[PDB]
Formats: structure tokens, sequence, C-alpha cells
């Protein structure tokens, strides 16, 4: 069921899912954090096409 | 609507507002000045789809005529200010001039017709305008900064 058999990967894949649902909108403001105090551009994303 | 509006009622009411062809002035009336009464508020119809804007008004379709007898769609709640207004336009005919009460009737009746189609736009937001953190542009909604366009 393991290695080359992939009922380990299924597993695998499920887990994965499972760890990434509940800290999907924690991160996002780190990362927004981050590219909006270093990106030059990055304060105004979210507009920057806008007239 | 009630008893429907003809474009010919609308002329006759002009007519007897002012004693030019009525039962209880004198007596009489006449046919030409039937056809340029019609065709003047036809005139008028069209003109009015820009300040005052559109009201409902039944237009001919195709060329053929106007004719007194087809049914002008207007609501009964306009005939006032509709015939005031024509009687004000087509006085000059018979070289006549309105009276100062004539003239206070028809702005009060053009003053009700103004009330009930009014808009005031209701300016919107820009466009680079921020949507705070405070509604959580993240997660429950999308895309921070106003949209302000659509």
């Amino acid at each position: 069921m393991a290695e080359t058999l992939e009922k380990k990967h299924e597993r695998i894949m499920l887990r994965f899912d499972r760890a990434y649902s509940p800290q999907k909108e924690v991160r996002e403001k780190c990362i927004e954090a981050t590219r909006f105090a270093r990106v030059p551009g990055g304060q105004w994303e979210g507009a920057t096409a806008a007239g | 609507m009630a008893t429907v509006l003809t474009k010919g009622e609308i002329v006759l009411f002009a007519l007897r507002k002012f004693a030019i062809a009525s039962n209880a002035s004198l007596t009489d009336v006449e046919p030409q000045s039937i056809e340029d009464g019609v065709n003047d508020l036809e005139d008028m119809m069209s003109e009015w789809m820009i300040n005052p804007g559109d009201i409902g008004y039944a237009f001919a379709t195709g060329d053929e005529q106007p004719l007194p007898d087809d049914e002008s769609g207007l609501p009964r709640k306009y005939k006032h200010a509709v015939g005031y207004q024509l009687l004000l336009r087509m006085l000059s005919d018979y070289s006549l001039e309105p009276t100062p009460q004539v003239l206070s009737n028809a702005q009060r009746s053009y003053d009700a017709l103004m009330t009930d189609t009014l808009v005031v736009p209701s300016m919107r937001r820009r466009g680079d305008f921020p949507v705070g953190q405070g509604n959580k542009y993240d997660v429950f909604t999308s895309d921070r900064y106003y949209p302000g366009d659509l």
C-alpha cells in the first residue's frame, strides 16, 4: 500500500489540504505586510490600474 | 387607466380653459384649430424628451398623422400640466395674452409634474479610495479599494 503503491500518497495529499485550510487567511496578511513594506510599488496594490 | 386620455381631449381642455370653444361661454368650435392643436401637442411631446424627460407619451408609429381619436398613453395625473403648457404655447395663434391666474395655475401644475420625476443621482466612491481593514477585504469580500465604476 506504500512506496510504489500510492495509497500513501492520497493520505499525504489529504493531510496537506487539512493543514492548509485553517492557516489560510492568517498567512495572507503576512505576505501582504511584507510586500507592503518592501516591494517598490506594493503600497498601492489592489488599485494599480484605476482611472 | 381610468377612462383613457385621447389626444383630442387634451386639446379640447386647452381650448375650453381660455373660453375659445366651449358650451359654457358662448358656443362653437372649428375643425382646423383641432388639427393645428394636435400637431402642436405632438411637437411639444417630442421636445419634452429632453428637458422634463420621458413621461410615457405614445407617438405615431410610422408616418401617417396623429388624429385626435388616438390614445395618448398618459396617466390622468398629468393632464392639467400638459394642457396648461399646450395652452400657453398655442395662445398666440388667436392673438391673446394670458392672465396672471392662468400663469400661476400653469406653474403649479408644472411643479407637480416635476416633483414626480426626480432622481437625485447620489454620487459614489471613486476607485482609488481604500476600504478599511475593518470589513475584512481578505476573507469575507475581495478587492480592497472600491470598484467605483460598473
